């Protein structure tokens, strides 16, 4: 039990590293990718709200 | 049976040896103490097969399934196997247990070191003060003519 | 391309943390079963044989 | 269009390293399992003889 509770907080620290620096922050960077390489023609029309 | 007996009487008094692991304080330098002889054995064990569970992993994800691996892997895995046998028999389980348990505080010391080095570096704001990051390791100095381009440029 | 090769990469480490998990949460609940079988076969085995 | 591509490459190689180290991690609680899986089947075994 001392073992595997030692573990148990070796898996819970590893837990916490995980969270902090995997989930905040890196689903927004993945999609954006998908648009097609067009040299970025300055056509007025299409630019969106931001 | 007087010789088992014996045998079994022995193992138990080798269980009564209590064994002294040092004190991991971090910023205390290099000095000299012996490592118990069951914590490197143990350490050994559990590293060769860290190797053995790495190289399964390294070819799981570099799809070149070179064929002339698996002989070499259960080579390995009996070379395991006979050293991982021979710690059960030189060492007592109370020690072998203890041996585990100061590797798995390691392990999770190493873990929070990580955590705190990595939080200091997000709160400067983008003044480049590139100082004095020192150490390491590599520059095999051998390599030929190309072209480059130093990137640290901002 | 190597931007894309390396998102692919990155979920083929992330798949294989998920197996390393649940490998290790298996391995954690076969040390408590084989505890359990070693002191029970010392028990209903050994335990019985001085009187005989 | 140069300078967005060597930032998106710099980003993914520290996610791979920290990926990693995660595996690394996991993967020495697995070997110190099996080490104490090995040790009870010997201790059966003696018991058997």
């Amino acid at each position: 039990d001392k073992y595997l509770s030692l573990e148990e907080q070796s898996t819970a620290a590893l837990t916490s590293f995980t969270k902090e620096h995997f989930f905040e922050g890196m689903s927004k960077f993945v999609e954006g990718s998908d648009e097609n390489f067009q040299l970025v023609q300055l056509n007025v029309n299409s630019f969106g709200e931001d | 049976i007087q010789y088992r007996c014996e045998q079994l009487q022995e193992i138990r008094r080798a269980s009564q040896r209590e064994v002294m692991f040092s004190a991991v304080d971090p910023d205390l330098s290099s000095s000299t103490f012996l490592e118990p002889e069951v914590l490197r054995d143990v350490r050994e064990v559990c590293k060769l097969r860290f190797k053995f569970l790495r190289s399964l992993h390294d070819d799981s994800i570099s799809s070149s399934v070179h064929p002339g691996k698996e002989d070499l892997r259960s080579l390995s895995h009996q070379q395991w196997m006979s050293m991982a046998e021979k710690v059960w028999n030189t060492h007592t389980p109370n020690h072998i247990l203890a041996a585990l348990e100061r590797l798995t505080l390691n392990s999770t010391q190493e873990l929070k070191k990580l955590q705190f080095s990595q939080a200091a570096d997000l709160s400067k704001g983008p003044s480049c003060q590139l100082k004095e990051f020192s150490e390491p390791i590599t520059q095999s100095r051998s390599c030929n003519e190309s072209t480059h381009l130093d990137p640290q440029e901002t | 391309q190597n931007i894309q090769e390396a998102c692919l990469l990155l979920d083929k480490k992330q798949k294989h943390i998920q197996i390393l998990i649940k490998g290790n949460s298996s391995s954690k609940s076969q040390i408590r079963r084989s505890s359990v079988e070693a002191q029970k076969y010392v028990q209903d085995k050994l335990l019985p044989w001085p009187q005989e | 269009v140069k300078g967005d591509y060597d930032l998106q490459m710099a980003h993914q190689t520290s996610c791979s390293s920290r990926q990693d180290l995660v595996c690394d991690h996991l993967m020495k609680q697995k070997a110190s399992f099996e080490l104490l899986q090995l040790g009870y089947e010997l201790e059966l075994r003696k018991h058997r003889d």
